[PDB]
């Protein structure tokens, strides 16, 4: 566990080519990223996933789950932001 | 775990 | 995060730590705006526990950080404990957070928001470097 | 939101 | 429980189930008390999700069944995320069980209580029956 | 999922015995029963692992994690409620 | 504790 | 998940 905050950047993948990997957990709310070289680890969760859109950092994705080794060639699996911002809108709107 |  | 890179900092102002009442950082979290904070529902957060904002090394002391109390945990209701998807709560801050050079919102996409295979992102957080 | 103060870098 | 078999219907009286507000169970716990429910810490449990006691088949609708309401959800200060040890909450319910027929509690052993490897326990539960 | 509560009787096994399945993830705090054809699984965490002692039974264990699977050959792990139970009264004490 | 008014049978 |  390090002191200070650490960064990594990392390509996104589509589901199906994500499910030769995990198979059928790979569900709708969830996009994969990784198995490039570099990985999200236990204690990174709850953590952001971020891609820059028209020169803003846009929450992509939760980090959620994952390779237990945490190994680098298998892909991270992050809860997928786009399918969940209807119900973060209508929660922040009611309260 | 598994999960992160 | 294994294989990174330690960060500039500052860099990810919307980058949380979550904290139970022992000093220890078991999650990571964004916040969306000055009262609300978003991470994992898998996290399993509580009202017992603190959210750290403006923190780059958790082991200096002179840090200006801000240890912000949780007012209400909202667990998305679709959240499904047993196959981890729709993996997220919103925490709501019963302390709103000081916007500052170091502690800022991260955009929220649109439902409609598309980001093809391929786009390298970035992840951050205080996870293991290691296993 | 989504632009930093202190700029990341990479 | 993959490869158990069904339970005598009331015979394991301590046995409840979490599910949140949409029904969904989603983990079990034990009755300690009247006032005091035992779950596992990586459960995630918040105040908006309900305690079900006195419940053997979660699909019938004749079952009189007490739906409890969470005060507060008691982490153990030792819960470590990361490796998943000392998983351990305690649930205080705000409004407390009727202890009957089929509603009761467990006992809780000594902090020097020994169990040999090779004894024979039970295990409950509405976990999968097949993955 | 099964509508209606199951059951099933297992055997404990040591921490040692347990960390050959296992290795360094077994903590002091933990306590492994099964790998006996039978197997907790998702949707059983924070149920009972009961031992009937003097005629009463008392919680020796907290279905935690196991086996991703549910393999009935692997032990499954459960939250050592011996050395938490102390903790358990602390806080029952206080509140 | 510990002793159900319904017996388990196993 | 990995964890029950």
């Amino acid at each position: 566990t390090p002191d200070r905050l650490q960064q990594a950047s990392l390509p996104l993948l589509s589901n199906t080519n994500c499910k030769k990997y995990w198979g059928t957990k790979i569900k709708d709310a969830m996009i994969c990223a990784g198995a490039s070289g570099v990985s999200s680890c236990m204690g990174d969760s709850g953590g952001p996933l971020v891609c820059k859109k028209n020169g803003a950092w846009t929450l992509v994705g939760i980090v959620s789950w994952g390779s237990s080794t945490c190994s680098t060639s298998t892909p991270g699996v992050y809860a997928r932001v786009t399918a969940l911002v209807n119900w973060v809108q209508q929660t922040l709107a009611a309260n | 775990p598994g999960v992160y | 995060i294994v294989n990174g890179e330690e960060a500039v900092p500052g860099s990810w102002p919307w980058q949380v730590s979550l904290q139970d009442k022992t000093g220890f950082h078991f999650c990571g979290g964004s916040l969306i705006n000055e009262n609300w904070v978003v991470t994992a529902a898998h996290c399993g957060v509580t009202t017992s526990d603190v959210v750290v904002a403006g923190e780059f090394d958790q082991g200096s002391s002179s840090e200006k950080i801000q240890k912000l109390k949780i007012a209400k945990v909202f667990k998305n209701s679709k959240y499904n404990s047993l196959t981890i998807n729709n993996d997220i709560t919103l925490l709501k801050l019963s302390t709103a957070a000081s916007f500052s050079q170091t502690v800022s919102a991260v955009c929220l996409p649109s439902a409609s928001d598309d980001f093809a295979a391929g786009t390298t992102c970035v992840t951050t957080g205080w996870g293991l470097t290691r296993y | 939101c989504g632009v930093p103060a202190i700029q990341p870098v990479l």
